[PDB]
């Protein structure tokens, strides 16, 4: 999971 | 503010593809000559300007079997098809220009794009 | 001896969220309470242990219309449908408790793996 | 395009  | 998982979309493409070869909730047969190739009405759509042309008017989108132009190369829409549900591209110098030609018919640009680089590097 | 275009799953994921807003081939209603919910099954089954099962059942695979359990948020299915479609999640302090059990409900375990994470970090 |  990312921080788009 | 939303937070997004890096694989999910190459985790459902693999997904339609494993609906593909298990034949499961393909709505469409594509016949290229003498050949017939089952898909999803929605992935054909998804990569393709002229599926997407095809499948958004109003008959043609309730047909079961479309046909493609007999000057369509079977294996060229082989690769293409294998292309839509992985990503992956099989050109090679004996398909190149069929593989070429099928895509411009399909109206797939970055595939064209690739293609024409290819050639280009080989005169 | 494939080459890979990289963008391709991100691409077909979008154009599939285009169909989805357009309402166009969508082949089921998911019904959470009082909302409803339409989308594309294959979509739903790539996505989903849950919709994998209950679309592969050759009864349920044919029914245009699913009820989900009672005990189903709506804006939590909403959140976990937008996610299907786009890979991002709009997770949020006032709907995580939400989010986490319909996840578990639809058996999206890397959803329900980030909401844990997320809540024992509150802890 | 990438080599995978
Ligand atoms: N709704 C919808 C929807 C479904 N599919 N789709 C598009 N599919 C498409 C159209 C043209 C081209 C390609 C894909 C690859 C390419 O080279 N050209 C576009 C849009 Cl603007 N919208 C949609
Ligand atoms: N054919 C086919 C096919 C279509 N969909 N699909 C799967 N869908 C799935 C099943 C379980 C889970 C998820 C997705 C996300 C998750 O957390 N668990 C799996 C397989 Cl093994 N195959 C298929
Ligand atoms: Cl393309
Ligand atoms: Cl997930």
């Amino acid at each position: 999971w990312v921080i788009p | 503010s939303c937070i997004q998982f890096t694989r999910h979309a190459s985790d459902v493409l693999l997904n339609l593809n494993r609906l593909r070869s298990r034949d499961i909730l393909t709505d469409v047969v594509i016949v290229v000559s003498r050949e017939q190739f089952r898909a999803h009405k929605t992935v054909l759509m998804a990569c393709s300007g002229l599926f997407y042309s095809i499948f958004t008017d109003q008959l043609k989108c309730n047909l079961s079997v479309i046909n493609l132009d007999p000057e369509i190369n079977p294996e060229g829409f082989c690769i293409l098809l294998d292309f839509m549900y992985t990503s992956r591209l099989n050109l090679r110098e004996g398909n190149i220009m069929a593989v070429m030609a099928t895509a411009m018919y399909l109206q797939m640009e970055h595939v064209v794009d690739t293609c024409r680089k290819f050639i280009k590097a080989s005169e």
